[PDB]
């Protein structure tokens, strides 16, 4: 309370109130319709004067009375967009945009039609593009969802009654007041699923009581009547019967399904089951990847109709409406609040931001795509989830193991925690019967909580997938490179222009760049090239350099010819960002229609560049993917060889990578190239996924869903296996029980390509190198 | 075992203040102060002993430093502590 | 395109009003890790830094560069201006020590 | 050329405009000008590297290759600039 020491010092009082008040700058301080977006513009200003005056270039004055702009507003609802002129506008807030749009649109528009140096491929892309903004724009007069509705009296309007409209592609912060009678009108079907949704036969409020006393499951042999949709597949209609009585016993469970079987469709149907058939319609919670949850929301649109789903995604306003509109059945009360919603879909990023709002509900349902994001146990997600107060929870995914036992751990006490421990890693040095007793209790231990269904035991027509690895030595470069860096060299290394600091942390993340190409190093190429073609660097000797510094882009070239040759179309994936710059300069030089992804595409190019190499008239050859983007929602149909240029740590990422191309339905036989550097640091790269994909067959696949007494033999034949070093008419796109298949695609066939600096560049493409170069300079440009 | 000054530090700012706690950067701050402080006032006393040709470091020295490096009624308010304190330490 | 301009200078005071009652860092952390790693290249290679390291180096170098601030304002003040220069600097930093 | 170095060497350009503006409204200063910012970063890097040379020398005296907090006390203190928060 009272404080025993004081201070004898004779200081003055401070006040140490550091707020301040702005109130004495109100002098200079104090003392909603205006133009939003632009979306399209019409040449014929009033009407049709003529078809004079065609050539030339208009300037900002002369788009002022020429053009007319469709004009979205602020605080409108994208159906009141009107057709406007400058002249019409007056001075509204907002005109820098018309004439941002104005100018950018016009002016390059009218700039790119009037170059002579535009090709065919330019002027059909940017129409593309510019087709796709005029449609995305298009999408937003349809209606999508009805929040509320309310009585409004206008002026002298006694009462109309006005609909909370939300749209296809805008989000919540976007949802308008709109009048009744042009939404009935436009969309009838949205509102009598609106008045469908009011007086609904399911809530939160209505659900049963089951506390360890759910009723037994008989087995489904035909689809349930209340899941509409369209026809469930029989091992669906399996994967229902697994999951109903998996809940029916209180137990919580994997769905390890490869991609492609539509584990939405199952998920969303035994939703459909739990509200439906069991009275559990509760709050159920979905936290999906944000990109596939278009693919859940046409899913639960098709499939379960009669559903109160609702999207969790956006800002914070967008949020918030969500909140206090769409929550309760009672937003306006302030004691307990039930639930109006039935599903909730969200993404990861929302469960971090959101958990303090969302922690704090009764869910009844937990369903978590994509699982193996959760593979850690010490991650923010991790312990989000894990907090929740959910009664059933759900793991959805395709590798449940991917590194290690650990990650398998972590998903098992996600689902059950306590009930399972792991606490000994496989080691392949020991081999003895005590790891086998250990992989056997483990098999029948997590056997009826995880069921995997893999893509050639159904729909048995996918064409296999064959994977070579082939070893190529290394170049001269690359070899002095690499002794500099093992044995280290800075003295070395930074000798050639000046260096550049030169940084030999991480020494294995640069031996897999020595192992790649020597030009992922600073000043790398100009020693090639001055030591080589003498530093002219005249157009051919940048190719050779290009192709004679590593030793995989001499079988890549020859890989890339034969392909050409043939009729096929290569992916080809690469760890590494600016190895895909050095591809992308090697086929620019080389001369072939490619195109590319990584991190740093946005995700509209992405959709431009997927789509442009998925068209039956396309004219490209070979697609460049980063490993590791684009998720698992790539459809990359059309290709038929997939070249793994740098291999992957993790086995699931480059499992991924050739699932890219073999989906579901491919009409050709996938032809896989794995490139090695020999006696670099990439072997242990594969003998460490060797070990991995050794472990994810012996506990996943042999625990899928007289044998008993040859497993004891087979589990000591696969451990002798991943006890064993495998690195002790060869580029044929073509190939003519269960145990002798995995012992394929471990292989390695050795390349040697013993071709000088000569060879390259034939007198086919050393003619149509020097004639192109030779025009150049008549043409100059 | 981090050896710090933390658990003194909290005892007076008890007796200056019984209800005000402290943050751990603001107790970083005040650890480092006081090594600060301890680290003046040694070595000015380290100096004035070896100007003066003494082998022994004692409290004239101290108080001498204390004069030497605080300002003003600082100096001799630590004076005055120091000077009680080792009247009641010698003194029982 | 709406109304009511605020007045040059009173804005510039409501941010001296504001930055003064904070005590967060003004720099970007990432840029300043950049510039700090891409300085102590020069001296030696291989060099790997601890996070308190940077945020100790980030703290002296915003105080040091608040002192030289509040110096050069006293300086552009005291040639009856308010707008701070080149020569402003260079006077605090020449009276200071540092370029004498 | 998609190609280039991985090296930058713009990172004075990463004291941006807005955060030199930041660091004088902290220090008072109601108007600047457009001059000021190249002299605050050369100011800055000289003071950077001052700093940075003798940590780099304190971390050489201890066999070592990683930069830690003391050694940029340590520095910071030789020089007459007492940092407090980071030395316990």
């Amino acid at each position: 309370k009272i404080p025993t020491r004081f201070s004898n010092r004779q200081n003055k009082t401070v006040n140490y109130n550091i707020d301040y008040s702005d109130d004495d700058l109100l002098e200079s301080e104090d003392d909603f319709h205006g133009i939003d977006i632009v979306i399209n513009h019409r040449l014929k200003t009033s009407l049709e004067e003529g078809k004079v005056l065609e050539k030339t270039v208009p300037d900002l004055n002369n788009c002022k009375e020429n053009y007319e702009f469709l004009i979205k507003w602020t605080d409108e609802s994208h159906l009141h967009n009107t057709w406007e002129t400058y002249e019409s506008i007056g001075q509204v807030r907002g005109l820098k945009r018309l004439d941002n749009y104005c100018k950018q649109f016009i002016i390059e528009d009218q700039q790119v039609r009037l170059d002579p140096y535009v090709t065919a491929e330019d002027i059909e892309i940017m129409d593309m593009e510019r087709e796709r903004r005029l449609d995305e724009f298009e999408e937003f007069h349809v209606p999508e969802r009805i929040i509320d509705s309310q009585r409004a009296s206008l002026e002298d309007g006694t009462s109309q009654l006005q609909y909370l409209v939300k749209w296809r592609r805008l989000n919540y912060d976007e949802a308008t007041w709109e009048n009744a009678t042009d939404i009935v009108k436009l969309a009838p079907e949205q509102v009598k699923h609106f008045q469908n949704r009011e007086n609904s036969k399911i809530l939160p409020q209505y659900s049963s009581n089951y506390t360890s006393q759910r009723p037994r499951f008989e087995k489904l042999s035909v689809q349930p009547p209340f899941i509409k949709g369209g026809e469930l597949r029989d091992f669906q209609l399996t994967g229902i019967n697994w999951m109903a009585f998996l809940w029916s016993k209180g137990d919580n469970g994997i769905l390890a399904d490869e991609m492609g079987l539509g584990k939405t469709v199952q998920t969303v149907a035994f939703i459909s089951w739990l509200i439906f058939a069991r009275r559990q319609n509760g709050p159920h919670i979905i936290v999906v990847p944000l990109s596939t949850m278009p693919a859940w929301l046409d899913t639960f649109e098709k499939w379960a109709p009669d559903l109160n789903c609702i999207c969790y995604m956006g800002n914070q306003k967008s949020r918030d409406t969500i909140r206090e509109y769409e929550f309760y059945t009672n937003p306006r009360a302030k004691g307990k609040k039930t639930m109006k919603f039935n599903v909730l879909l969200t993404t990861y990023e929302y469960i971090l931001k959101d958990r303090a709002e969302l922690g704090s509900i009764k869910w009844q349902f937990m369903a978590v795509d994509e699982a193996h994001r959760l593979k850690n146990a010490e991650s923010s997600l991790y312990e989000s989830l894990n907090s929740f107060k959910v009664a059933n929870r759900m793991l959805i995914t395709g590798t449940p193991l991917q590194n290690n036992i650990k990650e398998l751990a972590a998903l098992v006490n996600f689902l059950m925690p306590g009930r399972f421990t792991i606490d000994q890693e496989i080691d392949f040095e020991n081999q003895d019967e005590e790891q086998e007793e250990y992989i056997h209790d483990l098999h029948r231990r997590i056997q009826p909580f995880i069921l995997r269904r893999l893509k050639k035991d159904v729909e048995k027509s996918l064409p296999s997938k064959t994977e070579r690895i082939l070893r190529v030595e290394l170049s001269d470069v690359q070899t002095e490179y690499y002794k500099n860096i093992l044995t280290k060299n800075y003295s070395a290394l930074t000798a050639g222009a000046k260096g550049g600091h030169f940084s030999l942390l991480n020494i294995m993340n640069e031996l897999k760049k020595a192992s790649n190409h020597p030009y992922l190093f600073d000043n790398a190429e100009e020693r090639v090239l001055q030591k080589f073609g003498d530093g002219k660097m005249t157009r051919e000797n940048v190719l050779r350099g290009l192709i004679m510094s590593s030793g995989k882009m001499v079988l890549l070239d020859q890989l890339l010819t034969r392909l050409k040759k043939d009729g096929h179309r290569v992916l080809i994936f690469s760890q590494m960002v600016r190895m895909l710059d050095i591809l992308g300069d090697y086929l620019s030089i080389k001369g072939i229609n490619f195109q590319r992804l990584d991190g740093t595409v946005p995700s509209a190019q992405r959709r431009i560049s997927i789509d442009h190499f998925n068209s039956p008239d396309s004219n490209d050859f070979v697609f460049l993917l980063s490993t590791r983007a684009g998720g698992l929602g790539i459809n990359l149909m059309t290709a038929d060889t997939v070249v793994i240029f740098d291999s992957d740590w993790n086995p699931q990422a480059d499992l991924q990578a050739m699932a890219r191309a073999h989906r579901i339905g491919q009409k050709n036989h996938v032809m896989v190239y794995r490139l090695v550097s020999k006696d670099t640091v990439e072997e242990e790269v594969l003998e460490r996924a060797r070990k991995k994909m050794i472990l994810e067959y012996a506990i996943i696949s042999l625990g899928v869903t007289k044998k008993n007494e040859p497993n004891a033999g087979e589990l000591s034949a696969i451990l002798k296996f991943g006890a064993g070093n495998m690195f002790t008419d060869v580029l044929n796109h073509a190939e003519d029980l269960g145990g002798e298949e995995f012992l394929k695609q471990f292989e390695v066939t050795d390349y040697k390509a013993d071709i000088d600096w000569d060879d390259i560049i034939p007198e086919e493409e050393l003619k149509k190198l020097q004639d192109e170069e030779q025009k150049r300079k008549d043409e100059e440009y | 075992r981090k050896e710090s000054y933390a658990i003194y530090v909290y005892k007076v700012l008890k007796q200056v203040h019984p209800d005000t706690g402290i943050s751990c950067k603001a107790m970083s701050i005040m650890n480092s102060f006081v090594n600060d402080v301890f680290e003046r006032i040694a070595g000015e006393a380290s100096r004035l002993a070896h100007y003066n040709k003494r082998s022994t470091i004692t409290s004239r020295e101290i108080q001498t430093a204390v004069r030497l490096l605080l300002p003003g009624e600082l100096a001799k308010h630590a004076v005055s502590e120091g000077t009680k304190a080792v009247t009641k330490y010698t003194s029982a | 395109k709406k109304p009511h301009r605020y007045r040059p200078g009173t804005v510039a005071l409501r941010e001296i009003r504001r930055y003064q009652k904070s005590t967060e860092l003004l720099i970007r952390k990432l840029p300043f890790q950049r510039l700090v790693r891409e300085i102590a290249q020069d001296f030696k290679t291989d060099l790997r830094f601890q996070s308190s390291a940077v945020m100790a180096l980030q703290e002296a170098s915003e105080a040091y560069l608040v002192a030289l601030f509040e110096d050069t304002n006293l300086c552009a003040i005291h040639a009856k201006r308010v707008t701070i220069m080149p020569k402003d600097i260079q006077l605090a930093r020449r009276i200071r020590g540092e370029r004498a | 050329a998609k190609r280039h170095r991985k090296v930058l060497r713009d990172n004075i350009q990463g004291i941006t405009k807005p955060a030199i503006r930041r660091l004088a409204r902290r220090g008072g200063v109601k108007r600047i000008s457009g001059l000021i910012y190249e002299e605050t970063r050369g100011v800055l890097k000289v003071f950077l590297e001052n700093v940075i040379r003798d940590a780099v020398t304190y971390t050489e005296h201890a066999k070592r290759k990683t930069v830690t907090a003391m050694d940029v006390v340590y520095a910071l203190k030789r020089q007459g600039r007492t940092l407090y928060g980071f030395g316990g």
